[PDB]
């Protein structure tokens, strides 16, 4: 194992680890939008940008690994100029849904627009909308909503087994819908609700129910289908709404069965 | 030390009478077994020796590139790729290297094959130029049976097979990843290039991606004397690179000229519109798409090489002449070149997609007059944004020209402006 | 006059003190304060710099009205300096202001 | 329209070729033997040469012979600018609108044709024989006007000279290169 | 910065010289961990000796603080000790603010 | 502009102004605002629960400047007198929504508020 | 009536009403819920 320092302080790190992987040994977490935990690892944003000591130009988390012994700091000054940068082109043309808008608080692209993003001021004339995507029982589906990026795209296509989420133009103008209309099927394509960033896919059954403010969770092992452990309830006064897939190391992968979250 | 244009000196000349064996009799597989027979490290070192730099939009050398490479141990076959489709606008590289001379083009993958050491080698064309595609088609088909590459040809062991694809026509053959994701099968988008490049892993094989005006180099520097492509041009960049001209000129063509010639006597050669530089506005950019417009004041010292270009505003890469009147709008024409990015835009990292169809919006204001005045600096940040936090090079080669409105011009911006704020409020 | 809070020793400020320590002069410089601190007011009608009402960085005060149904950034900052707090340094501060009874010496 | 596609008369009904289809096969061999999906990009190309207007069900047709998503080749020809979307006609030509072109003028060459041709710009013929479309580049930007038509592209044409090559299109081929000077140097 | 920024360090060095001055001292009884920042002084004190600590400051050649005026209490839970009672201490001859806290659980 | 007694205001062409968000709940340091929504018929997803305690509730107009839509809107309201705490504390939306004698001089203070003074 | 007019939305009430005092026809609180569902048939 070869050891490179990031800001400054030692950590060691395995020969084909990834710089976002090398950076939560050391406590800290980059800003994300492609997954790092199950997921393929894949670029198509560029906002976990970080820039070494002696580089032009900055390298993704995602893909660029550490390899030679390199310093590479999170608080950098080019870091904190690219990532307020970024975070208002993926405002340029956003639907505005934040109150309307299913997720609130747990959407983690509004959480990274008050912790990195420009706050004064955002440049933006004129945002394009997208039709609204077919869908079956679960995940009551919004295109406009969506950031266009590749983490439930590449969900079908390896964890969920059947795909249909993919590109459909080249703009400011691509889907990430199936194209032609059918209804997603069930297996376990019930947790991609859980997967996605933005208030884009959310489930029906418990849409606009109840927010993520003001909502007691508790940790507790799934009775409805065998080998379940570890799912986070939402109390929200008397009676309980959402179910939510929690982290797991063995007993589960980090998603929820279809039966057990509707 | 000066360099001088053409003078009996040209990679391809055969462009009026050429088929197959027509070609042969003007210089064409002269040292065919004499290449084969060489080594594969005696091969490439030629290309070294020389330095001749990369012919396609990027800057990078062809000497480092093509040894960047060398597979000193190999699992999966290596496979040899080359782009021949029009990317940047402006360009008459396309039309001419494989449509004029197709034998020209099929030497060329021979030539680097043994070079490489690949086991079939790929081109890709443009969807919308088929009758240039059929061409190659053509030549494809008369030195597989006649027996020029092949299984076993011209006294080589080394075996290796040309095919041709047509291609969507996009920016799929315009960046060095994207090339690699088009062939194998997957929609037009380009993969990650910061951990692997070509060489580690491009459509599950170690390969190498070349333009079509430098592989066709390749036979025509190993035939003749190393020399004799250092012989002109300038001491870091060295050979001679087709620039083509277009827009508002007496007489648009295509010509093969030295590296390192003045912009004054390219124009003059090939007669512009009005005056090379004295009645007529100045507004030729030395870049196809990439580079941005060059300024009035300084355009004759001014060099062809990249290495000198780099000096001045910014260095030409695509090498192409896209030279404008003083009674042609200024405006309305960069306008353009940002709304071909608008739809040759790919769809992955988000200030491109996003970015891009932002950017297009902004500028068409401009032409109309309703932008204010303070806009104009604030767009500048943006654009500069653009240039460092992208995967591939179409997101430089949409943030370069837009950076060329603010510096050298301005005034020209603000009239516009101007204009509009008292005729309509 | 020894610790400045907002834009103070610019403004002239008149502080009574007496001698005994009785009730009686204890009110004397209460009433003698009510007279020069009209000197403060009118001080503070003769300098107002016209300008920002709230501070510009959306991350400690929510954007105005207008701003906010337009701009993208702006609505989500003030759908995040509401419900969710201020995201505040660490920290052990304490700070006193003159009230006219004392002190307000929030720790 | 891009991501939406129509199910009424455009959806079930599908056909594919039978005497090109032992040459479809040929083109799969080019490529790598295991693992092969560039035949997807190879056969959407033939399918729109051989059957005017691509079915949304001739698609997926053509997926199952290389064996692949149905969802994932369907996203392939999205993303492609060549390949037809909704409906063409006997002869489909393609205007370039880019600053090389619009230079020298490439605006008085596209509104000449909207004139002679009829209709505005994006509608195509009632008839059925010419459809007109903006184009980001034909590839050869050596003549100030570039036009690609079918299959070849026809490069310098004049003010008449552009309506007189349109109107005779209608009943036999016009071939052409650059019909205004040299094709090299001039 | 003009608005982002609320007073640029100048008196912090100055401050920081009581940082050494009581630490020059040096007990093990008394001193221990001696914080500074945003212009203002922290000293936490061993549980064994918490009157002669206050002793000090009152009076005193070098620095007059007499008043030991307001006086808070932390509640943790996250430390195996629990309390930490905090003394707020201002001077009227000096004109400057310093802190006395305890680390005990006291219980 | 002056805090009173709430009501919740309505667009011109019909239709309930609030959204359901959550926002003037957390906002609210009374805890006197409830809400629980659900969907509206078909489609549209705007309230069913809405209860205002007037036992609690210190007025802010923090629930009027919280608000992205302008549903709260603070009215000039004096007379409120009741028998018991039941007839005091304001129910689901209904005498909120009775507002509409106070809303015409809303609509006429709201005029005073956009771009504030 | 003199200068400024109220405008007009058809939603206002046409008739203005007192207040609700301990007289009948006043404000009264009310459940919103349709609460957890439970059914047991033969
Ligand atoms: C907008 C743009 C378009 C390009 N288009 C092409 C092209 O069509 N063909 C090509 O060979 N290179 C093209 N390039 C250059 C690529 O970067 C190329 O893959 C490679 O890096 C240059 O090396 P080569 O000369 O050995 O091909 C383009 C670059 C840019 C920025
Ligand atoms: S996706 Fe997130 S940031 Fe966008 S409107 Fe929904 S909650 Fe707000
Ligand atoms: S729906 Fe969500 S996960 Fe899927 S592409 Fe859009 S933002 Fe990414
Ligand atoms: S910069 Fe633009 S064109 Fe290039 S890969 Fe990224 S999104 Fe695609
Ligand atoms: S009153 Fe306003 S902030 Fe509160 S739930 Fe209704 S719309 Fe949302
Ligand atoms: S005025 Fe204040 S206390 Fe009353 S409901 Fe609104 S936020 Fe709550
Ligand atoms: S978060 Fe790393 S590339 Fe998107
Ligand atoms: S720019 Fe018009 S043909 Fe290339």
């Amino acid at each position: 194992l070869i050891e490179v320092f990031v800001d400054g302080q030692s950590v060691m790190v395995e020969p084909g680890t990834t710089v976002l992987q090398a950076c939560e040994k050391v406590g800290m977490q980059i800003p994300r939008f492609c997954y790092h935990e199950r997921l393929s690892v894949a670029g198509n944003c560029r906002m976990c940008l970080v820039e070494i000591e002696k580089a032009p130009k900055v390298v993704a988390a995602c893909a660029m690994p550490v390899m030679k012994g390199w310093n590479i700091l999170t608080n950098s000054e080019k870091t904190k100029k690219a990532r307020e940068g970024v975070m208002e082109f993926l405002l340029a043309n956003h639907p505005l849904d934040c109150p309307i808008c299913d997720q609130g608080g747990e959407c983690d692209l509004q959480d990274q627009s008050m912790m990195f993003g420009s706050d004064r001021s955002r440049f933006l004339e004129g945002k394009r909308a997208v039709e609204d995507k077919n869908i079956g029982p679960l995940v009551k589906t919004i295109m406009t909503r969506c950031i266009q990026c590749t983490r439930c795209i590449r969900f079908a296509s390896e964890i969920a087994g059947v795909d249909d989420l993919g590109t459909t133009g080249r703009g400011n103008d691509m889907q990430v819908g199936t194209y032609i209309e059918k209804m997603f099927m069930s297996e376990l394509s019930g947790n991609i609700i859980d997967i996605c960033p933005v208030g884009a896919l959310t489930x029906x059954x418990x849409x606009x129910x109840x927010x993520x403010x003001x909502x007691x969770x508790x940790x507790x092992x799934x009775x409805x289908x065998x080998x379940x452990x570890x799912x986070x309830x939402x109390x929200x006064x008397x009676x309980x709404x959402x179910x939510x897939x929690x982290x797991x190391x063995x007993x589960x992968x980090x998603x929820x069965x279809x039966x057990x979250x509707x | 030390s000066l360099k001088d244009e053409d003078r009996i000196f040209t990679n391809l000349y055969g462009r009026h009478d050429w088929r197959l064996k027509g070609a042969q009799s003007r210089g064409d597989w002269y040292k065919t077994k004499e290449i084969l027979l060489k080594g594969p490290d005696w091969i490439l070192g030629e290309v070294k020796t020389s330095g001749l730099r990369g012919r396609g939009g990027a800057g990078f050398p062809t000497g480092l590139k093509w040894s960047f490479m060398n597979k000193p141990s190999d699992g999966r076959p290596k496979y040899l790729v080359v782009n021949a489709d029009e990317g940047e606008p402006g360009t008459c590289k396309d039309r001419e290297i494989i449509r004029h001379d197709p034998h020209k083009l099929v030497e060329g993958c021979l030539v680097g094959g043994r070079a490489m050491g690949a086991r079939a080698a790929y081109i890709y064309i443009r969807g919308e130029f088929y009758n240039e595609a059929s061409n190659l088609q053509v030549a494809i088909r008369e030195a597989y049976e006649a027996g020029l590459i092949g299984k076993n040809a011209c006294g080589s062991g080394y075996d290796f097979d040309v095919f041709v694809v047509r291609g969507a026509g996009a920016y799929i053959c315009g960046e060095e990843t994207a090339l690699i994701e088009s062939i194998e099968g997957k929609q037009g988008k380009p993969r990650l290039k910061p951990p692997f490049p070509a060489d580690v892993g491009v459509f599950g094989c170690p390969t190498t991606v070349a333009n079509v005006e430098t592989v066709a180099v390749s036979p025509t520097i190993c035939r003749r004397g190393g020399a004799w492509f250092a012989s002109f041009g300038r001491e870091r960049n060295s050979g001679t690179k087709l620039f083509n001209i277009s827009g508002h000129v007496n007489n648009p063509c295509t010509v093969e000229e030295e590296m390192s010639v003045p912009l004054k006597e390219l124009i003059e050669k090939h007669a512009g519109g009005v005056t090379g530089g004295w009645d007529n506005l100045l507004a030729v950019i030395p870049g196809g798409s990439s580079t941005p417009l060059i300024p009035k004041s300084v355009c004759e010292t001014v060099l062809m090489d990249f290495d000198a270009l780099i000096q001045a505003q910014t260095g030409l890469g695509t090498a192409a002449v896209i030279v404008m009147d003083r009674s042609t709008d200024i405006v309305k024409a960069i306008a353009r070149l940002i709304e071909f990015y608008k739809h040759e835009s790919c769809g992955q990292c988000t200030p491109c997609r996003e970015g891009v169809d932002w950017m297009n919006k902004v500028m068409a204001r401009f032409v109309r007059g309703d932008a204010r005045p303070a806009e104009i600096d604030s767009l500048w940040e943006i654009s500069k944004q653009i240039e460092g936090h992208t995967i591939c090079a179409l997101g430089d080669g949409a943030a370069w020209p837009v950076q060329g409105l603010i510096r050298h011009f301005r005034p020209e911006l603000e009239e516009r402006m101007q204009q509009f704020a008292q005729q309509h409020q | 006059k020894t610790q400045p809070y907002d834009v103070y020793d610019q403004v002239e400020f008149d502080v009574p003190i007496g001698s005994r320590g009785d009730c009686y002069d204890r009110y004397l410089c209460r009433v003698e304060e009510m007279r020069q601190s009209i000197r403060i007011i009118s001080q503070c009608l003769n300098k107002m710099p016209p300008g920002e009402i709230k501070v510009d960085d959306a991350k400690v005060s929510p954007p105005k009205r207008a701003e906010m149904k337009t701009s993208m950034e702006s609505l989500i900052h003030h759908f995040k300096l509401y419900t969710e707090g201020y995201q505040v340094p660490p920290g052990a501060t304490y700070t006193a202001i003159e009230a006219p009874k004392g002190e307000f010496g929030v720790y | 329209v891009h991501r939406d596609t129509p199910e009424n008369n455009p959806e079930t009904p599908f056909d594919f070729t039978p005497e090109n289809y032992k040459r479809i096969e040929a083109i799969v061999k080019n490529y790598p033997e295991g693992h092969k999906a560039a035949a997807v990009l190879p056969v959407l190309d033939l399918a729109q040469r051989q059957n005017g207007w691509l079915p949304i069900s001739a698609m997926n047709k053509v997926a199952e012979i290389l064996q692949v998503p149905p969802m994932r080749v369907y996203e392939v020809a999205t993303f492609y600018t060549m390949y037809n979307r909704k409906p063409v006609g006997k002869y489909h030509i393609q205007v370039c609108t880019t600053t090389p072109c619009m230079l020298r003028n490439s605006d008085s060459i596209l509104e000449a044709i909207q004139k002679k041709l009829g209709i505005k710009v994006g509608e195509t013929t009632p008839d059925k024989l010419f459809t007109l479309i903006e184009v980001e580049c034909l590839g050869a930007c050596v003549n100030a006007p570039m036009v690609q038509i079918n299959d070849n592209y026809y490069e310098d044409l004049t003010p008449k000279d552009i309506e007189e090559i349109i109107d005779e299109l209608k009943a036999g081929k016009i071939p052409k290169p650059g019909p205004r000077s040299g094709r090299f140097s001039c | 910065r003009p608005t982002v920024r609320p007073r640029n360090d100048v008196a912090h060095k100055q401050l920081s010289a009581f940082g050494e001055y009581v630490a020059e001292i040096l007990p093990k009884y008394v001193q221990q961990v001696q914080v500074s920042c945003f212009n203002e002084l922290e000293i936490c004190i061993h549980p064994d000796g918490v009157i002669p600590v206050l002793t000090f400051l009152r009076d005193h050649s070098n620095a007059q603080f007499k008043s030991l005026a307001d006086l808070t209490a932390v509640d943790i839970p996250t430390r195996q000790n629990r309390f930490e009672i905090v003394y707020n201490l201002l001077s009227l001859r000096f004109n400057s603010r310093i802190r006395v806290k305890t680390y005990t659980d006291e219980l | 502009r002056f805090r009173g007694e709430h009501a919740l205001r309505r667009y011109p062409s019909g239709e309930e102004r609030c959204i359901a968000c959550k926002l003037c709940e957390a906002v609210c340091p009374a805890q006197a605002i409830t809400i629980e929504a659900e969907p509206r018929a078909d489609g549209s997803r705007r309230t069913t629960r809405y209860d205002i305690d007037m036992t609690k509730c210190i007025y802010c107009g923090f629930c009027q400047e919280a608000c992205p839509v302008d549903a709260i809107v603070e009215g000039p309201n004096f007379e409120f007198s009741t028998e018991t705490h039941e007839e005091l504390l304001y129910n689901k939306e209904k005498l909120l929504n009775n507002g509409d004698k106070w809303e015409a001089e809303i609509a006429a203070n709201i005029q005073a508020d956009y771009l504030y003074r | 009536p003199t200068v400024k007019p109220p405008t007009a939305r058809k939603f206002i009430w046409t008739n203005h009403k007192f207040n609700l005092s301990g007289t009948p026809q006043q404000y009264v609180p009310y459940s919103t819920t349709r609460k957890k569902i439970q059914e047991w048939v033969p």
